[PDB]
């Protein structure tokens, strides 16, 4: 699903030392969950980059 | 969770605040017995304090 693919992409960003990123999304209805998940992971700061 | 008798500077300040702002004090000790900060635990996915 989108949730686990997002985690894999965030692990890829952890690798290669990529810390700054921008979100570009379409009006596709199936990506509001993606935006919410990315925002929640950004709010998660106890671990990770 | 037996009731103890804790007192000192902080309780005096709390009593002053309660008298000045109509507060009621229900002092209870922290279960963890520590100040509590950010730390990593099992299933490290959510950000939480202790
Ligand atoms: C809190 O401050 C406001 C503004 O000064 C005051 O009107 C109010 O009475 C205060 N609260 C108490 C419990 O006194
Ligand atoms: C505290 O409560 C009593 C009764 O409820 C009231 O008469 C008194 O004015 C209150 N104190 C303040 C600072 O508002």
């Amino acid at each position: 699903s989108i949730q686990q693919q997002a985690t894999v992409m965030l692990k890829i960003m952890q690798d290669y030392d990529w810390h700054v990123f921008s979100l570009v999304t379409t009006i596709f209805p199936g990506y509001r969950e993606f935006i919410s998940f990315v925002k929640t992971t950004v709010d998660n700061s106890f671990v990770g980059w | 969770t037996v009731p103890q008798c804790c007192y000192g500077f902080c309780i005096d300040l709390l009593i002053k605040l309660a008298r000045t702002m109509n507060f009621t004090y229900e002092v209870h000790l922290v279960a963890d017995g520590k100040f509590g900060t950010q730390e990593r635990v099992n299933n490290s996915n959510k950000k939480e304090w202790n």
